[PDB]
């Protein structure tokens, strides 16, 4: 995301969409079976 | 009936009771009594009308009211009750002890009207006298 | 310049405006010149 | 199962039966409480949060809100039987057709006796709060809004009536969740009113049994959604959306300090999507005189209606606000347009919509007199619940959005032949 301190505020209407088959079935995973989805955000800066 | 004024203007009265007509046709009972409750908000705090119940520090119950059919019935020109014409012959005769004999049943009338059949309510006057339209009634009466 | 009568009335219909707790009571008219503010009105976030 | 009437076709002596029955449950706690059971919907909620905030347990505005309310109401119900009543389930006050007035059941303020003598309590006109560790050991109230008796020409309807048609309209569970909260979060509000102990807030809201009164048409109009899209032939047994929030497990009613076994039988939410094996059937699925078949060919032939729709976004509060909606002139001629609420707690997770909310507001316009697709502008103002209003940039900006007829076309790009020389490529 690209946000600077002189940015007028702004709110999404609905969600962004990620694809998420090819790992899951990757991992063999089923979309129903107890698993997680980490994020961890970064800015330019350098603070998590 | 006068009695209950000096309570009232020394506890913050503004008018004394008014006298209901019941002569004229009646809808329905007078939407002061009809009403339940009102909020005004200077208290914050919703107030129900005491217009309707009453209780009792002995029973701890309370009175029921009930209307009867026979209440709404009107006469041949639709405005006057039936009452109308009984209440004329009490006021057309002339000695005092015919009258009072000719008008006690009259203002009994209305008792057994809106009492209906509760053992709680103004049908019986052992416990009449703790529904306020009981005052207003037998203040029309002194106004008769 | 005031008389027994008269001032008897005056004085009795004053207090029995004090002791009333009504829509026109001594209290609730008394209230509009100060606390609680009422105006320019209520709806307004600012009340003075 | 337990046959499902409407309050006003009821007789006295199922009304005389069910009132005595609900008094000698509420006149007890030990475990069996009826605070106890309103309790768990509302403060004090049980439910703390994962992060030991110590938040409600009531789900709103989240997937599971039909589904746990429903699973609330099939509780209490059931709760009631055991004490031995097994006539009539929890009946429903249907609002549909043009009110004018409270059900009989909700009017007395202290029932009479039938036979005639001692009165006692009318439960269902109000209950008390006794909870000692906030100190509120007084009654509730019902801070009535006269402004819920629209009785408007025929023709068209109340507008509960048209927005609540248009929400069983849609044809998406995700969709239908936003589509209907705000239909459900209409008479709370409404009926809630100035005092604060009321259905207004959610604290104690369901302390009233208008909640259920409430709730149990929102599960018969959440059934006859689902035969609806039965019949018009898309899959709804399972959601494609909220999936890993349908895996979460139902709560507090896993637990078992809860004496009602049903609940523990049916915790998981994806069972409850089917309505049978509950144990309670409606004996009408038609609205207000219209039954599938004639509701099923209205909405389609209005999905080929011309609109002008209003999109908003919204999140929690911790407060019910009202929203009046406005429409303007650009830049002045500009008239009312509408009414939103939105309901919030001092307790409640922070809770946000996956999908935009649509609104109508078409008739608005209409009465501006611009064009459907022309132009106009939006704005809202907030009021909080004690009628004042309040600085109205929290919420973000309104937007405006044209719903054209089926069969519409853009018009025809251009083609060109040379593109003159004007052009760069
Ligand atoms: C209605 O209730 C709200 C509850 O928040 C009141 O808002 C508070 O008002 C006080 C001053 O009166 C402020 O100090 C607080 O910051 C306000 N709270 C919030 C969350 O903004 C509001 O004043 C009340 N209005 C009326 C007319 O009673």
């Amino acid at each position: 995301v690209l946000g600077g301190e002189k940015e007028m505020p702004w709110n999404f209407d609905r969600l962004v969409k990620v694809e998420i088959t090819d790992a899951l079935n990757k991992k063999g995973l089923k979309y129903d079976d107890e698993y997680d989805v980490v994020l961890s955000i970064k800015d330019v800066s350098g603070k998590d | 009936t006068l009695q209950v004024e000096q309570a009232l203007l020394k506890h913050g009265s503004t008018v004394a009771l008014p006298y209901w007509d019941w002569t004229l046709p009646i809808s329905q009972l007078p939407s002061l009594f009809t009403e339940q409750t009102f909020y005004d908000a200077w208290k914050d705090e919703v107030l129900e009308n005491p217009f309707a119940r009453g209780y009792i520090k002995e029973s701890k119950g309370y009175t029921v009211r009930d209307p009867q059919p026979e209440l709404f019935k009107l006469s041949a020109d639709g405005k006057h009750s039936v009452l109308f014409d009984e209440v004329l012959l009490v006021l057309e005769q002339t000695d005092y002890c015919d009258f009072e004999v000719q008008f006690e049943v009259t203002h009994n009338a209305i008792h057994y009207l809106v009492g209906g059949h509760q053992s709680y309510s103004l049908s019986s006057l052992h416990y009449s006298s703790y529904d306020p339209i009981f005052f207003t009634h037998h203040t029309f009466v002194d106004k008769i | 310049s005031l008389t027994i009568g008269e001032r008897r009335s005056l004085v009795l219909a004053l207090q029995s405006l004090e002791e009333d707790s009504s829509a026109t009571g001594f209290q609730a008219l008394a209230s509009f010149h100060a606390v609680p503010p009422l105006c320019p009105y209520p709806e307004a976030n600012q009340r003075y | 199962s337990l046959v499902r009437k409407n309050v006003d076709l009821l007789t006295d002596q199922e009304v005389l039966s069910l009132e005595s029955y609900l008094r000698e449950l509420e006149d007890d706690k030990t475990v069996n409480g009826y605070q106890n059971l309103a309790a768990f919907h509302g403060e004090p909620s049980m439910c703390t949060k994962d992060d030991g905030k110590r938040v409600a347990c009531c789900v709103h505005g989240m997937a599971t809100f039909p589904q746990w309310h429903r699973l609330y109401v099939v509780q209490l119900e059931q709760k009631l039987g055991k004490k031995g009543l097994a006539d009539i389930g929890v009946p429903y006050w249907d609002w549909t057709k043009p009110i004018t007035a409270l059900p009989r059941l909700v009017q007395e303020p202290i029932f009479k006796d039938p036979k005639g003598g001692l009165g006692q309590k009318n439960s269902w006109f109000s209950g008390e709060i006794n909870v000692d560790s906030m100190d509120v050991h007084t009654s509730t109230a019902r801070a009535v809004d006269d402004r819920l008796f629209q009785s408007v020409a025929p023709g068209e309807n109340t507008q509960l009536f048209e927005m609540v048609l248009d929400a069983l309209e849609e044809d998406d569970y995700c969709h239908f969740e936003v589509q209907f909260e705000v239909a459900h979060n209409h008479i709370h509000y409404l009926v809630g009113g100035r005092h604060d102990h009321s259905l207004s807030t959610l604290e104690w809201s369901a302390y009233d049994p208008l909640f259920f009164l409430h709730h149990s048409n929102v599960d018969r109009i959440f059934v006859i959604w689902q035969e609806l899209q039965k019949k018009r032939g898309k899959t709804y047994d399972h959601a494609d959306c909220s999936v890993e929030l349908f895996r979460k497990k139902l709560e507090p009613f896993d637990r078992d300090t809860n004496p009602i076994e049903l609940t523990r039988t049916y915790s998981t939410a994806k069972s409850l999507f089917s309505y049978r094996q509950l144990g309670y059937v409606y004996d009408d699925l038609s609205l207000n005189g219209l039954n599938i078949e004639q509701l099923y060919n209205l909405l389609e032939q209005r999905r080929a209606r011309e609109r002008a729709l209003a999109s908003f976004t919204l999140h929690g509060l911790g407060f019910s606000a009202n929203v009046r909606i406005k429409v303007c002139d650009h830049d002045s001629h500009c008239e009312f347009a509408g009414d939103i609420f939105i309901l919030g707690g001092a307790n409640e997770m922070p809770w946000e919509f996956n999908l935009p909310y649509h609104f109508d507001i078409s008739k608005a316009v209409e009465h501006l007199g611009k064009k459907l697709n022309g132009d106009y502008v939006v704005t809202a103002e907030l009021y909080s619940v004690n009628g004042t209003s309040l600085n109205p940039n929290l919420l973000p900006r309104p937007v405006g959005v044209y719903r054209p007829a089926k069969g519409f076309t853009d018009p025809k790009p251009s083609e060109s032949d040379v593109q003159s020389a004007n052009v760069v490529i």
